[PDB]
Protein backbone atom coordinates (compact mmCIF):
# COMPACT_ATOMS: atom_id res chain seq x y z
CA UNK A 1 0.00 0.00 0.00
CA UNK A 2 0.87 3.85 -0.04
CA UNK A 3 2.48 5.09 3.20
CA UNK A 4 -0.06 7.50 3.64
CA UNK A 5 -2.39 4.48 3.85
CA UNK A 6 -1.33 2.70 6.65
CA UNK A 7 -0.09 6.55 8.59
CA UNK A 8 -3.29 7.46 8.91
CA UNK A 9 -4.14 4.48 11.36
CA UNK A 10 -1.77 6.17 13.62
CA UNK A 11 -3.20 7.51 16.74
CA UNK B 1 -20.97 16.45 10.82
CA UNK B 2 -24.52 17.64 9.26
CA UNK B 3 -25.56 18.27 12.84
CA UNK B 4 -23.30 21.23 13.84
CA UNK B 5 -24.34 24.80 14.08
CA UNK B 6 -22.13 27.20 12.00
CA UNK B 7 -20.33 28.38 15.20
CA UNK B 8 -19.70 24.91 16.29
CA UNK B 9 -18.67 24.26 12.86
CA UNK B 10 -16.49 27.76 13.26
CA UNK B 11 -14.95 26.27 16.71
CA UNK B 12 -14.42 22.39 15.40
CA UNK B 13 -12.12 23.75 12.57
CA UNK B 14 -10.45 26.65 15.27
CA UNK B 15 -9.06 23.91 17.36
CA UNK B 16 -7.90 21.68 14.66
CA UNK B 17 -5.55 24.38 13.52
CA UNK B 18 -2.36 23.07 12.89
CA UNK B 19 1.07 24.58 14.49
CA UNK B 20 3.16 27.31 12.60
CA UNK B 21 6.14 25.40 11.93
CA UNK B 22 10.10 26.58 11.78
CA UNK B 23 12.20 25.55 9.13
CA UNK B 24 16.25 24.44 9.50
CA UNK B 25 17.24 28.00 8.20
CA UNK B 26 20.57 27.66 8.37
CA UNK B 27 22.21 31.82 8.10
CA UNK B 28 25.59 31.22 8.40
CA UNK B 29 25.59 30.38 4.32
CA UNK B 30 23.85 31.96 1.02
CA UNK B 31 21.31 30.11 -0.13
CA UNK B 32 22.32 27.49 -3.79
CA UNK B 33 18.84 25.96 -5.43
CA UNK B 34 19.42 22.68 -3.84
CA UNK B 35 20.05 24.46 -0.29
CA UNK B 36 16.52 26.55 -0.30
CA UNK B 37 14.82 23.69 -2.24
CA UNK B 38 16.24 21.11 0.73
CA UNK B 39 14.91 24.04 3.51
CA UNK B 40 11.02 24.14 1.21
CA UNK B 41 11.03 20.06 1.14
CA UNK B 42 12.04 19.84 4.69
CA UNK B 43 9.54 22.44 5.87
CA UNK B 44 6.99 20.69 3.50
CA UNK B 45 7.29 17.48 4.62
CA UNK B 46 7.15 18.27 8.78
CA UNK B 47 4.21 20.08 7.94
CA UNK B 48 2.16 17.43 5.76
CA UNK B 49 2.44 15.30 9.18
CA UNK B 50 0.36 18.00 10.87
CA UNK B 51 -1.93 18.25 8.29
CA UNK B 52 -2.72 14.67 7.73
CA UNK B 53 -3.96 14.90 11.37
CA UNK B 54 -5.58 18.21 10.78
CA UNK B 55 -7.71 16.49 8.00
CA UNK B 56 -8.71 13.68 10.90
CA UNK B 57 -10.37 16.15 12.70
CA UNK B 58 -12.48 18.17 9.70
CA UNK B 59 -15.96 17.52 10.25
CA UNK B 60 -16.85 14.32 7.97
CA UNK B 61 -13.60 13.67 7.08
CA UNK B 62 -12.95 10.47 8.90
CA UNK B 63 -16.73 9.35 8.20
CA UNK B 64 -14.63 8.46 4.46
CA UNK B 65 -13.17 4.57 3.80
CA UNK B 66 -9.11 5.11 4.21
CA UNK B 67 -8.92 4.88 0.34
CA UNK B 68 -10.86 8.40 -0.15
CA UNK B 69 -8.97 9.64 2.59
CA UNK B 70 -6.07 9.48 0.76
CA UNK B 71 -7.22 10.01 -2.25
CA UNK B 72 -8.34 13.48 -1.18
CA UNK B 73 -5.34 14.30 0.59
CA UNK B 74 -3.50 13.55 -2.18
CA UNK B 75 -5.30 15.89 -4.32
CA UNK B 76 -5.05 18.59 -1.78
CA UNK B 77 -1.84 18.61 0.36
CA UNK B 78 0.06 21.46 -2.06
CA UNK B 79 -3.02 23.65 -2.24
CA UNK B 80 -3.53 23.67 1.37
CA UNK B 81 0.64 24.49 2.09
CA UNK B 82 -0.17 27.23 -0.38
CA UNK B 83 -3.61 29.13 0.97
CA UNK B 84 -1.93 28.24 4.40
CA UNK B 85 1.37 30.23 3.62
CA UNK B 86 -0.41 32.69 1.98
CA UNK B 87 -2.69 33.68 5.14
CA UNK B 88 0.77 33.50 7.23
CA UNK B 89 2.28 36.46 5.09
CA UNK B 90 -0.75 38.79 4.88
CA UNK B 91 0.91 40.95 7.13
CA UNK B 92 4.05 40.39 4.96
CA UNK B 93 3.47 42.62 2.09
CA UNK B 94 6.26 41.77 -0.60
CA UNK B 95 7.28 38.70 1.54
CA UNK B 96 6.30 34.86 1.52
CA UNK B 97 6.81 33.84 5.79
CA UNK B 98 7.52 30.26 4.85
CA UNK B 99 7.98 30.03 8.68
CA UNK B 100 9.04 32.41 11.54
CA UNK B 101 12.87 32.13 10.71
CA UNK B 102 11.62 31.90 6.89
CA UNK B 103 10.69 35.30 5.24
CA UNK B 104 11.45 35.54 1.76
CA UNK B 105 11.50 38.33 -1.19
CA UNK B 106 10.87 37.48 -4.73
CA UNK B 107 14.46 38.29 -5.49
CA UNK B 108 15.64 35.03 -2.90
CA UNK B 109 12.79 33.26 -5.22
CA UNK B 110 15.19 33.79 -8.00
CA UNK B 111 18.14 31.29 -7.09
CA UNK B 112 15.51 28.38 -7.72
CA UNK B 113 14.93 28.03 -11.40
CA UNK B 114 11.42 28.20 -12.18
CA UNK B 115 10.29 29.17 -8.96
CA UNK B 116 10.18 32.89 -9.22
CA UNK B 117 7.02 32.86 -11.01
CA UNK B 118 5.26 30.65 -8.33
CA UNK B 119 6.70 33.54 -5.83
CA UNK B 120 4.85 36.00 -7.70
CA UNK B 121 1.74 34.13 -7.75
CA UNK B 122 1.42 33.37 -3.65
CA UNK B 123 2.33 36.61 -3.48
CA UNK B 124 0.12 38.13 -5.48
CA UNK B 125 -2.42 35.94 -3.48
CA UNK B 126 -1.47 37.01 -0.48
CA UNK B 127 -2.17 40.52 -1.51
CA UNK B 128 -5.92 39.63 -2.11
CA UNK B 129 -6.27 38.27 1.26
CA UNK B 130 -5.14 41.16 3.03
CA UNK B 131 -6.87 43.65 0.59
CA UNK B 132 -10.15 41.65 1.33
CA UNK B 133 -9.24 41.36 4.71
CA UNK B 134 -9.14 37.80 4.85
CA UNK B 135 -10.76 36.72 8.36
CA UNK B 136 -9.23 33.53 10.54
CA UNK B 137 -11.95 32.21 10.94
CA UNK B 138 -12.65 32.73 7.17
CA UNK B 139 -9.78 31.19 6.38
CA UNK B 140 -10.37 27.66 8.47
CA UNK B 141 -13.26 27.24 6.38
CA UNK B 142 -11.84 27.52 3.05
CA UNK B 143 -8.80 25.33 3.69
CA UNK B 144 -11.63 22.55 4.42
CA UNK B 145 -13.24 23.35 1.51
CA UNK B 146 -10.20 22.39 -0.50
CA UNK B 147 -9.68 19.66 1.64
CA UNK B 148 -13.50 18.08 0.61
CA UNK B 149 -13.40 19.51 -2.74
CA UNK B 150 -10.30 19.11 -4.85
CA UNK B 151 -10.31 15.71 -5.10
CA UNK B 152 -14.07 14.91 -4.93
CA UNK B 153 -14.16 14.43 -9.35
CA UNK B 154 -11.63 12.15 -9.46
CA UNK B 155 -12.63 10.03 -6.29
CA UNK B 156 -20.06 11.68 -2.71
CA UNK B 157 -23.25 12.73 -1.40
CA UNK B 158 -22.07 13.17 1.88
CA UNK B 159 -18.89 15.17 1.30
CA UNK B 160 -21.07 17.43 -0.26
CA UNK B 161 -23.45 17.44 2.40
CA UNK B 162 -20.37 18.35 4.64
CA UNK B 163 -19.53 21.63 1.65
CA UNK B 164 -22.89 23.01 1.68
CA UNK B 165 -23.00 23.21 5.56
CA UNK B 166 -19.49 25.16 5.27
CA UNK B 167 -21.05 27.08 2.86
CA UNK B 168 -23.74 27.90 5.41
CA UNK B 169 -21.00 28.48 8.04
CA UNK B 170 -19.11 31.00 5.72
CA UNK B 171 -22.29 33.03 5.07
CA UNK B 172 -22.99 32.89 8.93
CA UNK B 173 -19.57 34.29 9.66
CA UNK B 174 -19.98 37.45 6.84
CA UNK B 175 -23.79 37.95 8.28
CA UNK B 176 -22.55 38.40 12.11
CA UNK B 177 -20.01 40.73 10.90
CA UNK B 178 -22.65 43.03 9.44
CA UNK B 179 -22.13 42.47 6.11
CA UNK B 180 -25.66 43.22 3.76
CA UNK B 181 -27.16 39.79 2.35
CA UNK B 182 -25.64 41.28 -1.61
CA UNK B 183 -22.29 41.73 0.18
CA UNK B 184 -22.55 38.03 1.54
CA UNK B 185 -23.20 36.47 -1.78
CA UNK B 186 -20.76 39.03 -3.74
CA UNK B 187 -17.68 37.89 -1.13
CA UNK B 188 -19.08 34.50 -1.09
CA UNK B 189 -18.27 34.11 -4.74
CA UNK B 190 -14.71 36.02 -4.02
CA UNK B 191 -13.08 33.96 -1.46
CA UNK B 192 -14.10 30.88 -4.00
CA UNK B 193 -13.00 32.20 -7.02
CA UNK B 194 -9.26 32.73 -5.37
CA UNK B 195 -9.43 28.91 -4.77
CA UNK B 196 -9.87 28.19 -8.70
CA UNK B 197 -5.90 30.76 -8.20
CA UNK B 198 -4.83 28.45 -5.58
CA UNK B 199 -5.29 25.39 -7.69
CA UNK B 200 -3.64 26.77 -10.69
CA UNK B 201 -0.10 27.43 -8.77
CA UNK B 202 -0.87 23.84 -7.08
CA UNK B 203 -0.31 22.57 -10.53
CA UNK B 204 2.33 24.96 -10.97
CA UNK B 205 3.86 23.96 -8.17
CA UNK B 206 3.98 20.72 -8.59
CA UNK B 207 4.95 20.46 -12.21
CA UNK B 208 8.23 22.40 -10.49
CA UNK B 209 8.89 20.13 -7.70
CA UNK B 210 8.77 17.12 -9.92
CA UNK B 211 11.41 18.49 -12.35
CA UNK B 212 13.43 19.20 -9.27
CA UNK B 213 12.94 15.47 -8.29
CA UNK B 214 13.70 14.63 -11.66
CA UNK B 215 17.03 16.73 -11.71
CA UNK B 216 18.23 15.21 -8.47
CA UNK B 217 18.62 18.71 -7.07
CA UNK B 218 16.54 17.57 -3.71
CA UNK B 219 16.02 13.92 -1.98
CA UNK B 220 12.70 13.61 -1.34
CA UNK B 221 10.73 11.69 1.94
CA UNK B 222 8.79 8.82 0.97
CA UNK B 223 5.80 10.36 1.24
CA UNK B 224 6.20 13.42 -0.87
CA UNK B 225 7.59 11.43 -3.29
CA UNK B 226 3.95 9.64 -3.10
CA UNK B 227 2.49 12.72 -2.81
CA UNK B 228 4.14 13.83 -6.38
CA UNK B 229 3.90 10.17 -8.03
CA UNK B 230 0.14 10.27 -7.23
CA UNK B 231 0.08 13.48 -9.38
CA UNK B 232 2.10 11.90 -12.21
CA UNK C 1 3.25 41.63 33.95
CA UNK C 2 2.70 41.89 37.49
CA UNK C 3 -0.81 43.65 37.44
CA UNK C 4 -2.47 41.19 35.88
CA UNK C 5 -5.20 39.13 36.91
CA UNK C 6 -4.76 35.49 37.77
CA UNK C 7 -7.62 34.97 35.44
CA UNK C 8 -5.20 36.32 33.24
CA UNK C 9 -2.22 35.02 34.12
CA UNK C 10 -3.38 31.50 33.43
CA UNK C 11 -5.00 32.85 30.08
CA UNK C 12 -1.60 34.20 28.93
CA UNK C 13 -0.09 31.19 29.87
CA UNK C 14 -2.28 28.79 28.39
CA UNK C 15 -2.64 31.23 24.93
CA UNK C 16 1.68 30.82 24.72
CA UNK C 17 1.89 27.17 24.83
CA UNK C 18 3.76 25.53 22.21
CA UNK C 19 2.94 22.85 20.33
CA UNK C 20 3.14 19.06 19.97
CA UNK C 21 5.64 18.35 17.56
CA UNK C 22 5.78 14.73 15.76
CA UNK C 23 8.98 12.50 15.27
CA UNK C 24 10.08 10.96 12.11
CA UNK C 25 7.37 7.80 11.87
CA UNK C 26 15.76 0.26 17.24
CA UNK C 27 19.52 1.16 17.66
CA UNK C 28 20.47 2.73 20.47
CA UNK C 29 21.95 5.27 17.36
CA UNK C 30 18.69 5.69 16.03
CA UNK C 31 16.38 6.21 18.89
CA UNK C 32 19.22 9.05 20.22
CA UNK C 33 18.84 10.54 16.86
CA UNK C 34 14.92 10.50 17.01
CA UNK C 35 15.27 12.18 20.46
CA UNK C 36 17.41 14.57 19.89
CA UNK C 37 16.57 15.68 16.59
CA UNK C 38 12.65 16.43 18.47
CA UNK C 39 14.23 17.59 21.17
CA UNK C 40 16.06 20.47 19.09
CA UNK C 41 12.98 21.22 17.32
CA UNK C 42 11.31 21.86 21.10
CA UNK C 43 13.60 23.98 21.48
CA UNK C 44 12.90 26.83 18.85
CA UNK C 45 9.55 26.60 19.63
CA UNK C 46 10.02 26.82 23.68
CA UNK C 47 12.45 30.12 23.11
CA UNK C 48 9.35 31.60 21.67
CA UNK C 49 7.25 30.71 24.48
CA UNK C 50 9.30 32.36 27.09
CA UNK C 51 9.33 35.18 25.65
CA UNK C 52 5.47 35.54 26.26
CA UNK C 53 5.63 34.17 29.85
CA UNK C 54 4.89 37.50 31.81
CA UNK C 55 8.05 39.35 33.04
CA UNK C 56 10.20 37.18 30.46
CA UNK C 57 11.42 39.90 28.00
CA UNK C 58 11.57 42.64 30.74
CA UNK C 59 14.98 40.90 31.55
CA UNK C 60 18.12 41.51 29.95
CA UNK C 61 19.15 39.68 27.13
CA UNK C 62 22.15 37.65 29.05
CA UNK C 63 19.43 37.12 31.80
CA UNK C 64 17.49 35.67 29.33
CA UNK C 65 19.75 33.72 27.56
CA UNK C 66 21.14 32.66 31.43
CA UNK C 67 17.68 30.90 32.21
CA UNK C 68 16.95 29.04 29.20
CA UNK C 69 20.31 27.76 29.55
CA UNK C 70 19.88 26.62 33.22
CA UNK C 71 16.09 25.54 32.28
CA UNK C 72 15.56 23.77 28.92
CA UNK C 73 16.19 20.19 29.70
CA UNK C 74 13.69 20.45 33.12
CA UNK C 75 10.49 22.33 30.72
CA UNK C 76 11.66 19.31 27.74
CA UNK C 77 11.02 17.09 30.78
CA UNK C 78 8.10 18.41 32.40
CA UNK C 79 6.24 18.78 29.18
CA UNK C 80 6.86 15.27 28.35
CA UNK C 81 5.84 13.96 31.86
CA UNK C 82 2.76 15.81 31.20
CA UNK C 83 1.91 14.60 27.30
CA UNK C 84 2.48 11.02 29.14
CA UNK C 85 -0.21 11.47 32.23
CA UNK C 86 -3.08 9.64 30.14
CA UNK C 87 -0.62 6.93 29.35
CA UNK C 88 0.83 4.54 32.44
CA UNK C 89 3.73 2.68 31.61
CA UNK C 90 4.82 5.20 28.58
CA UNK C 91 6.51 8.07 27.64
CA UNK C 92 4.30 9.79 25.11
CA UNK C 93 7.30 11.61 23.48
CA UNK C 94 5.47 12.48 20.61
CA UNK C 95 1.97 11.42 18.85
CA UNK C 96 3.93 8.98 16.60
CA UNK C 97 6.40 8.29 19.56
CA UNK C 98 5.06 6.46 22.15
CA UNK C 99 8.24 4.53 23.92
CA UNK C 100 6.89 2.09 26.56
CA UNK C 101 9.60 1.49 29.72
CA UNK C 102 11.47 -1.66 27.98
CA UNK C 103 12.45 0.61 24.92
CA UNK C 104 14.54 2.79 27.14
CA UNK C 105 17.08 0.06 27.02
CA UNK C 106 18.18 0.43 23.51
CA UNK C 107 20.31 3.35 25.00
CA UNK C 108 22.63 2.45 27.67
CA UNK C 109 22.09 4.23 31.18
CA UNK C 110 18.48 5.46 29.97
CA UNK C 111 15.90 3.06 31.54
CA UNK C 112 17.04 5.03 34.90
CA UNK C 113 16.07 8.33 33.85
CA UNK C 114 12.82 6.83 32.26
CA UNK C 115 12.13 5.28 35.25
CA UNK C 116 12.43 8.68 36.76
CA UNK C 117 9.86 10.22 34.12
CA UNK C 118 7.09 7.46 34.39
CA UNK C 119 7.07 8.37 38.14
CA UNK C 120 6.60 11.67 37.48
CA UNK C 121 4.11 11.19 35.38
CA UNK C 122 2.49 8.49 37.65
CA UNK C 123 2.80 11.48 40.33
CA UNK C 124 1.04 14.17 38.35
CA UNK C 125 -1.77 11.33 37.49
CA UNK C 126 -2.63 10.29 41.09
CA UNK C 127 -2.46 14.29 42.04
CA UNK C 128 -5.06 14.57 38.85
CA UNK C 129 -2.73 17.62 37.77
CA UNK C 130 -4.61 20.08 35.73
CA UNK C 131 -3.40 22.39 32.60
CA UNK C 132 -3.48 25.65 34.32
CA UNK C 133 -1.77 24.30 36.82
CA UNK C 134 0.83 22.51 35.04
CA UNK C 135 1.24 25.80 32.50
CA UNK C 136 1.77 27.56 36.22
CA UNK C 137 4.30 25.18 37.31
CA UNK C 138 6.75 25.21 33.70
CA UNK C 139 6.89 29.07 34.44
CA UNK C 140 7.68 28.64 37.72
CA UNK C 141 10.44 26.08 36.32
CA UNK C 142 12.00 28.67 33.65
CA UNK C 143 12.34 31.80 36.41
CA UNK C 144 13.55 29.44 39.24
CA UNK C 145 16.10 27.47 37.90
CA UNK C 146 18.72 29.86 37.02
CA UNK C 147 17.65 32.43 39.19
CA UNK C 148 20.41 32.04 42.44
CA UNK C 149 23.55 31.64 38.93
CA UNK C 150 13.94 41.24 42.83
CA UNK C 151 11.29 41.37 39.70
CA UNK C 152 11.67 37.44 39.03
CA UNK C 153 11.04 36.95 42.94
CA UNK C 154 7.78 39.62 42.17
CA UNK C 155 6.89 37.30 39.25
CA UNK C 156 7.13 34.35 40.85
CA UNK C 157 4.90 35.69 43.81
CA UNK C 158 2.56 36.25 41.45
CA UNK C 159 2.85 32.59 39.87
CA UNK C 160 2.19 31.49 42.94
CA UNK C 161 -0.91 33.36 43.93
CA UNK C 162 -1.99 32.12 40.76
CA UNK C 163 -1.43 28.66 41.53
CA UNK C 164 -3.03 29.39 44.99
CA UNK C 165 -6.34 30.74 42.65
CA UNK C 166 -6.58 27.65 40.98
CA UNK C 167 -7.20 25.67 43.86
CA UNK C 168 -9.49 27.80 45.86
CA UNK C 169 -11.44 28.05 42.65
CA UNK C 170 -11.69 24.31 42.63
CA UNK C 171 -13.15 24.12 45.96
CA UNK C 172 -9.74 22.87 48.15
CA UNK C 173 -10.17 23.91 51.91
CA UNK C 174 -7.02 26.42 53.10
CA UNK C 175 -5.15 23.31 54.33
CA UNK C 176 -5.45 21.63 50.97
CA UNK C 177 -4.30 24.65 49.25
CA UNK C 178 -1.58 24.91 50.74
CA UNK C 179 -0.52 21.42 50.96
CA UNK C 180 -0.95 21.19 47.28
CA UNK C 181 0.94 24.07 46.54
CA UNK C 182 3.76 21.83 48.73
CA UNK C 183 3.40 18.70 47.04
CA UNK C 184 3.78 20.53 43.47
CA UNK C 185 6.51 22.38 44.45
CA UNK C 186 8.56 19.31 45.94
CA UNK C 187 8.16 17.50 42.30
CA UNK C 188 9.91 20.33 40.44
CA UNK C 189 13.14 19.41 42.93
CA UNK C 190 12.85 15.80 41.23
CA UNK C 191 12.31 17.08 37.78
CA UNK C 192 15.73 19.09 38.64
CA UNK C 193 17.18 16.18 39.47
CA UNK C 194 16.05 14.43 36.49
CA UNK C 195 17.59 17.42 34.51
CA UNK C 196 21.00 16.96 35.89
CA UNK C 197 21.13 12.94 35.18
CA UNK C 198 19.78 13.59 31.58
CA UNK C 199 22.34 16.55 31.03
CA UNK C 200 25.32 14.29 31.89
CA UNK C 201 23.53 11.24 30.16
CA UNK C 202 23.87 13.67 26.92
CA UNK C 203 26.99 14.75 27.23
CA UNK C 204 28.72 11.17 27.12
CA UNK C 205 26.16 10.86 23.84
CA UNK C 206 28.03 13.98 22.71
CA UNK C 207 31.45 12.29 24.04
CA UNK C 208 30.90 8.32 22.29
CA UNK C 209 29.68 10.56 19.07
CA UNK C 210 24.76 10.78 17.43
CA UNK C 211 25.14 13.87 15.53
CA UNK C 212 23.85 17.21 17.75
CA UNK C 213 22.65 20.40 16.50
CA UNK C 214 24.64 23.49 16.79
CA UNK C 215 22.07 24.95 18.91
CA UNK C 216 21.71 21.80 21.41
CA UNK C 217 25.55 21.54 21.43
CA UNK C 218 25.94 25.05 22.99
CA UNK C 219 22.85 24.13 25.68
CA UNK C 220 24.80 21.22 26.30
CA UNK C 221 27.79 23.16 27.10
CA UNK C 222 26.64 26.11 29.29
CA UNK C 223 26.20 23.38 31.68
CA UNK C 224 29.58 22.69 31.18
CA UNK D 1 26.21 32.40 20.87
CA UNK D 2 23.13 31.26 18.64
CA UNK D 3 20.64 31.58 21.26
CA UNK D 4 21.88 34.91 21.38
CA UNK D 5 20.45 35.63 18.25
CA UNK D 6 16.99 33.65 18.31
CA UNK D 7 15.97 35.59 20.90
CA UNK D 8 16.52 39.02 18.99
CA UNK D 9 15.08 38.13 15.52
C1 LIG E 1 6.70 22.68 -3.84
C2 LIG E 1 7.67 23.82 -3.69
C3 LIG E 1 8.55 23.57 -2.49
C4 LIG E 1 7.71 23.52 -1.24
C5 LIG E 1 6.96 24.82 -1.08
C6 LIG E 1 6.28 25.00 0.23
C7 LIG E 1 6.79 24.53 1.39
C8 LIG E 1 6.15 24.71 2.57
C9 LIG E 1 4.98 25.39 2.66
O1 LIG E 1 4.41 25.56 3.84
C10 LIG E 1 4.41 25.88 1.51
C11 LIG E 1 5.03 25.73 0.30
C12 LIG E 1 4.41 26.27 -0.96
C13 LIG E 1 5.39 26.44 -2.07
C14 LIG E 1 6.08 25.12 -2.30
C15 LIG E 1 6.94 25.13 -3.54
C16 LIG E 1 6.33 25.30 -4.92
C17 LIG E 1 7.35 24.68 -5.86
C18 LIG E 1 8.41 24.05 -4.98
O2 LIG E 1 8.96 22.85 -5.49
C1 LIG F 1 18.35 14.39 26.68
C2 LIG F 1 17.76 13.03 26.45
C3 LIG F 1 17.32 12.97 25.01
C4 LIG F 1 16.19 13.96 24.81
C5 LIG F 1 15.03 13.63 25.70
C6 LIG F 1 13.81 14.37 25.32
C7 LIG F 1 13.51 14.68 24.03
C8 LIG F 1 12.36 15.35 23.72
C9 LIG F 1 11.49 15.76 24.71
O1 LIG F 1 10.37 16.41 24.38
C10 LIG F 1 11.74 15.47 26.03
C11 LIG F 1 12.88 14.78 26.37
C12 LIG F 1 13.19 14.47 27.81
C13 LIG F 1 14.20 13.37 27.96
C14 LIG F 1 15.43 13.71 27.16
C15 LIG F 1 16.61 12.77 27.38
C16 LIG F 1 17.30 12.67 28.71
C17 LIG F 1 18.64 12.02 28.37
C18 LIG F 1 18.74 11.98 26.86
O2 LIG F 1 20.04 12.29 26.40
CL1 LIG G 1 8.59 20.35 13.60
Amino acid sequence: HKLLHRILQDS
Amino acid sequence: ALSLTADQMVSALLDAEPPILYSEYDPTRPFSEASMMGLLTNLADRELVHMINWAKRVPGFVDLTLHDQVHLLECAWLEILMIGLVWRSMEHPGKLLFAPNLLLDRNQGKCVEGMVEIFDMLLATSSRFRMMNLQGEEFVCLKSIILLNSGVYTFKDHIHRVLDKITDTLIHLMAKAGLTLQQQHQRLAQLLLILSHIRHMSNKGMEHLYSMKCKNVVPLSDLLLEMLDAHR
